[PDB]
């Protein structure tokens, strides 16, 4: 997963 | 009625493989229920990159204990329609802003  | 963008059953990887596919550009995305943590959902989105070219970036959607949702704790909201219409707004941390829901 990517972090925003 | 799910909403265009509401894939309740998706995979991580079929999402990828339908926002790859055609009828899709850069910020094609869908929410679905993660594979990774139980009662919760998964944020799917399409980017174009400098180097890998096409690519399907995931974030995990956290839940608030008795309502609300986020992916970043700095900021959250009541309900998926309002987080959807704000990175839809802003990208605001995302890889890109959330454009059209994956076509199919």
């Amino acid at each position: 997963y990517e972090e925003g | 009625e799910p909403e265009p963008w509401f894939f309740k059953n998706l995979s991580r990887k079929d999402a990828e493989r339908q926002l790859l596919a055609p009828g899709n550009t850069h910020g094609s995305f869908l929410i679905r229920e993660s594979e990774s943590t139980a009662g919760s959902f998964s944020l799917s989105v399409r980017d174009f990159d400098q180097n890998q070219g096409e690519v399907v970036k995931h974030y995990k959607i956290r839940n608030l204990d008795n309502g609300g949702f986020y992916i970043s704790p700095r900021i959250t909201f009541p309900g998926l329609h309002e987080l959807v219409r704000h990175y839809t707004n802003a990208s605001d941390g995302l890889c890109t802003r959330l454009s059209r829901p994956c076509q199919t």
